[PDB]
């Protein structure tokens, strides 16, 4: 019926996401509280 | 060198991607600088020399 | 406009020449005795001979204490250093009482520096270092709205210049005795180099390049006291985020003050520095522990002490922290031998009329004469601290209803919305259910 | 924003009063006590001129009479920008801060600093990327092409834009904000566009926006000792900061405000159940209202003739009288019949609870019996019991399964009087078995 | 910071109410975008006469919350 996935803690991040000869990957993650 | 709108003289902070004029704002944009007539872009450009 | 909070009609003791009170000066009314033992007091602060001297001034509630001290201060200047306490504040989780009791202590004598800023800023025109790995110095050319101007620099310098990321074409800012580089930003001549950028483009400088101005620098010696004893060490000039690790106070040696005294005290016969000794206010003296009162009487002979301030308002009271002693304002009679103390007098009817115009005046509000007398007998019937607070209900009421002039059915309205002490009491006994 | 489910003051929108400080009988969900009504629109007047600092009031009565939901009315019409620090009495006995570091704490967040600043955005819809790049990656070629409902602009772009871009990762169709002197770039989300949601921005890509910002003197303070960082507004581990660094904050405001680079805005510091202090506070609260940055501070308590708390002796209200002798007293009072029925009513819609009359009429009868709170706790486990038995109104025999289940104190003083056996008593003395 | 986080030994500290604050709206917004669901639920407190004034005064403000 389901499927058990990967147990990681929740990111409370906000980060470059992707809205879709290499790539690139950049640390971006960030706080969303910002003061 | 230092870059001006080709309608106005005044600081030219855009330019048009179809037939490559500077202009200073939306104004000048929607009035002008998009409902142009075709070869009147290249006499604006050949005051600067890049037609 | 202007912010007054219970005070600041008090510019000074109102005194003449000779030391005699006039009755109305300074906006201080009465009270002539305990401003002319102030001006003593005062003359013998601006002396700067003595060390240790203490005086306490008693009296009833709301008769001009705290008046009197802040009186002290303005009369003193901003140059000489005034620490003002309460009594409840020694009372630290993180040191003994004693220690923070040496820090205010030690807060009240000050250093006057004489200083010289040099200043040099505009825009990077060459940037050429030279060697002999290890760069032998580099040279760099400012230029400003005035002209350019040539300067050498010594490679430590050089590391900060590279710390800052500083290209040709920045403004830059470099202080010439304490090496200080800051970067401001790219100049407004290299703004059209792409369309889109991530620098920040400022103009040049309309000043000339070099600024040279004359400070004065004023610390006390407990500056250098914490400057000295960092526990974890030293910090950056630019530090957004905190240590790890978190510093906490720490019991300050006497070391490290005979340390500190030694350096001041070479310094000062140079001729650089000048020793301004001050004055440390504590109010609210009966809330002091028996061991606090016990290390007053130690750090009152000291070399260094400055000039203590103290005021209570107790009369027959037992000492916190005993059981069965009792002495006169709170204050044990081993250390009621080493002060002098100076007796402060209530008022009768027409001072406190005075008062209440006074605060009128300073408030910027218009009353009439019909409602003071009323306001005046209302305050000796009550409290005077009562008839005070009063005025500025009676000033919204009265703009409330298009007046600027205070009429007595606005105090009678303010008296029927707000209560005293005394009214409150009586409607405290007169209940059933907890008020 | 706020997420809430219900308060118990959540039905009071502020002070009901007029434009001439006058209360109305029922307005903003606040009903009867008039006086103390008008006292607090009087103070709340006080706030807002802003040109007098270190007022004492002093809200006192019986409890469960107005005097948390006056301080919630006046919070409430004071508006946002303006401080509210709202403390209990039993917050400042702290473990690694001293009392009066915790009341100079709570002092200093209630006064706030007004700056204004312009900065420059660029706001529009993403069209095309093309990014050129070379195989070591030394130099790269990069041309953005962006636009608005109003107007469409390429731009060339530099190395660090193009680092900047590639760095959380653009598409075509997204809508994006860019400052052009942090280099900070904010996805705003998607167009319009099927092929979260966000409309086109509208009008000049460049625009020049003005904030406004409202810092406390606390972060202030925080900020300019140099031993912790800003990080400390939010641990909370300030761990007792020194006086020369306020010294030279007030000084540097003072400095401000002369040259008009920033302006002074006071707050109002409310301490509920102001009993519940030590001496040593009130002795500190005497000097710290003597000071220019001091706000106004609002106190309830509803002792009467009580013990001070550090001392031996009863004072009235729990208080000193050096501390009554500063403050004027705003006296709250009992409710009659029509009034509790207004409250009752009040509650009862914002629970979205829908009562009968005669239902009404008995809750009225048992407020007026025994507490108002009681008969306002009663109305939500009434709901459950109509709603069990499938029906929407509340009636009568609702109210009463409720009064028979749930009991009130005088109910329950008695039963433990009748039967005093059963339960512990002040020796520790207890029977358990039943017989004998 | 983050690394030196996890090394450090771990110890209580008084959050501030402008941290819950700031949580509450990133929380709010969360629950306004339609992905979070709030679940309220019960605290129980056995033996509630080992308490003494000072938790019962606070406990009185603090059940007048939203
Ligand atoms: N001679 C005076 N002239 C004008 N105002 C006075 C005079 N004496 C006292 N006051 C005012 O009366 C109030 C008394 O306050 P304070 O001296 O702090 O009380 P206490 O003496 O109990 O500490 C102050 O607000 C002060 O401005
Ligand atoms: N004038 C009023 N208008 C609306 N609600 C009120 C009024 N007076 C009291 N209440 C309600 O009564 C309850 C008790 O009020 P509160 O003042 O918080 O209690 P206490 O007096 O013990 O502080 C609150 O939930 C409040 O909603």
């Amino acid at each position: 019926f389901e499927r058990a996935d990967v147990d990681s803690p929740f990111s409370f991040t906000t980060f470059g996401k992707t809205t879709s000869k290499f790539t690139d990957l950049i640390y971006s993650s960030r706080n969303p509280i910002k003061y | 060198a230092k870059k001006y709108c080709d309608v106005t003289g005044l600081k030219g902070f855009y330019k048009s991607p179809t037939n490559n004029i500077r202009y200073h704002n939306a104004e000048i944009y929607q009035l002008i600088v998009k409902p142009m007539a075709p070869g009147v872009d290249q006499e604006y450009l050949k005051l600067r020399g890049a037609n | 406009v202007t912010r007054t909070a219970a005070h600041t009609h008090i510019k000074g003791l109102g005194l003449d020449e000779s030391g005699v009170a006039k009755r109305v000066e300074g906006g201080f009314v009465g009270q002539i005795e305990a401003r002319e033992a102030c001006g003593v007091i005062v003359d013998l602060i601006k002396a700067k001979k003595m060390s240790g001297r203490a005086i306490l001034l008693a009296g009833g509630p709301s008769t001009g204490k705290t008046a009197l001290a802040l009186a002290i201060s303005q009369e003193l200047g901003p140059k000489v250093p005034f620490c003002p306490l309460v009594g409840s504040e020694l009372y630290s989780v993180e040191v003994k009482k004693t220690e923070t009791l040496m820090e205010n202590f030690r807060r009240a004598i000050g250093l006057r520096i004489k200083e010289t800023k040099e200043v040099y800023e505009g825009e990077v025109t060459e940037l050429t270092p030279e060697d002999a790995k290890t760069i032998s110095h580099v040279i760099v050319g400012l230029k400003s709205a005035k002209g350019t101007k040539t300067l050498r620099l010594d490679p430590t310098i050089y590391e900060s210049i590279q710390r800052e990321k500083v290209s040709i074409g920045d403004v830059i800012y470099i202080e010439a005795n304490t090496g200080a580089v800051k970067r401001v930003g790219r100049s407004d001549a290299y703004a059209t180099e792409f369309d889109l950028e991530t620098e920040e483009y400022v103009p040049l400088p309309k000043g000339e390049v070099h600024k040279k101005k004359e400070i004065v620098q004023d610390v006390t010696l407990h500056d250098l006291d914490v400057a000295n004893a960092r526990p974890q060490g030293g910090q950056d000039v630019i530090s957004m985020m905190g240590q790890l690790l978190k510093p906490k106070k720490t019991e300050i040696t006497e070391k490290l003050r005979q340390e500190v005294n030694k350096v001041v005290a070479k310094y000062i016969d140079q001729g650089v520095a000048e020793l301004i000794p001050g004055v440390l206010f504590i109010d609210e003296v009966n809330m002091l522990d028996i061991e606090i009162f016990t290390y007053l009487n130690k750090a009152l002979e000291s070399n260094i002490a400055p000039v203590v301030v103290l005021a209570s308002n107790r009369g027959m009271t037992t000492v916190r922290g005993t059981e069965d002693v009792i002495s006169p304002h709170g204050v044990p009679p081993d250390l009621i031998d080493r002060l002098l103390i100076v007796r402060t007098l209530p008022y009768d009817k027409d001072e406190i009329r005075t008062i209440i115009e006074r605060r009128a005046t300073v408030e910027r509000l218009q009353v009439e004469s019909s409602a003071l007398d009323l306001l005046a007998t209302m305050g000796t019937e009550t409290s005077l601290r009562y008839a005070l607070q009063l005025l500025a209900p009676c000033g919204i009421l009265a703009q409330t209803s298009n007046r600027k002039e205070i009429v007595v059915n606005d105090v009678n309205e303010a008296k029927l919305l707000f209560l005293d002490a005394k009214r409150s009491t009586k409607i405290l006994e007169t209940s059933a259910n907890y008020l | 924003k706020s997420l809430s489910l219900i308060a118990a003051h959540s039905h009071i929108t502020g002070l009901g009063l007029d434009e001439n400080l006058q209360p109305r009988p029922t307005s903003e969900g606040m009903v009867g006590q008039l006086q103390a009504r008008r006292a607090a629109g009087v103070i709340l007047k006080m706030v807002q001129n802003g040109t007098i600092a270190g007022r004492a009031v002093l809200v006192a009565g019986p409890p469960s009479t107005g005097k948390t939901a006056l301080a919630m009315g006046v919070s409430q019409s004071l508006g946002k920008d303006v401080p509210f620090t709202a403390i209990a009495g039993s917050e400042i006995f702290s473990l690694e801060l001293s009392k009066t570091e915790a009341l100079t704490q709570a002092f200093r967040k209630s006064i706030g600093i007004k700056i204004k600043e312009e900065t420059e955005l660029i706001e529009g819809e993403v069209v095309e990327i093309q990014i050129d790049r070379s195989i070591t990656g030394g130099h790269k070629q990069g041309k953005l092409t962006i636009k608005t409902t109003d107007m469409e602009t390429i731009y060339e772009l530099g190395n660090k834009m193009i680092d900047g871009l590639t760095k959380e990762k653009v598409l075509a169709g997204d809508v994006i904000s860019i400052d052009k002197a942090s280099g900070k770039i904010t996805k705003l989300g998607r167009s319009f566009a099927r092929s979260r949601f966000v409309q086109c921005p509208e009008g000049e890509l460049q625009k020049r926006k003005t904030v406004v910002h409202t810092v406390s003197l606390h972060e202030i303070d925080v900020i300019n000792s140099r031993t912790q960082g800003f990080l400390a507004l939010f641990t909370g581990d300030t761990g007792e900061i020194r006086s020369e660094v306020r010294d030279q904050i007030n000084t540097k405001v003072a400095e401000w405000k002369e040259e008009g680079k920033a302006e002074i805005v006071p707050g109002v510091l409310f301490i509920d159940e102001v009993h519940m202090l030590d001496i040593e506070c009130f002795s500190f609260i005497n000097r710290a209202l003597e000071d220019e940055f001091a706000p106004i501070v609002m106190m309830a308590t509803n002792r009467g003739v009580s013990k001070t708390r550090g001392t031996n002796y009863k004072s009235p209200h729990g208080l000193p009288l050096d501390l009554l002798d500063r403050s004027i007293i705003i006296t709250t009072k009992s409710y009659n019949e029509q009034e509790i029925k207004t409250i009752l009513s009040i509650r009862a819609q914002e629970e979205e609870v829908e009562l009968s009359s005669d239902a009404l009429d008995l809750l009225t009868k048992t407020g007026v019996e025994t507490s108002l709170r009681y008969s306002s706790n009663l109305i939500s486990v009434a709901q459950q019991i109509a709603m069990k038995r499938k029906n929407n109104t509340v009636e009568v025999e609702d109210v009463k399964r409720a009064y028979l289940l749930f009991l009130d104190s005088a109910r329950s003083v008695k039963y433990v009087q009748e039967n005093e056996s059963q339960y512990i008593d002040d020796q520790g003395n207890v029977q358990i078995s039943i017989a004998k």
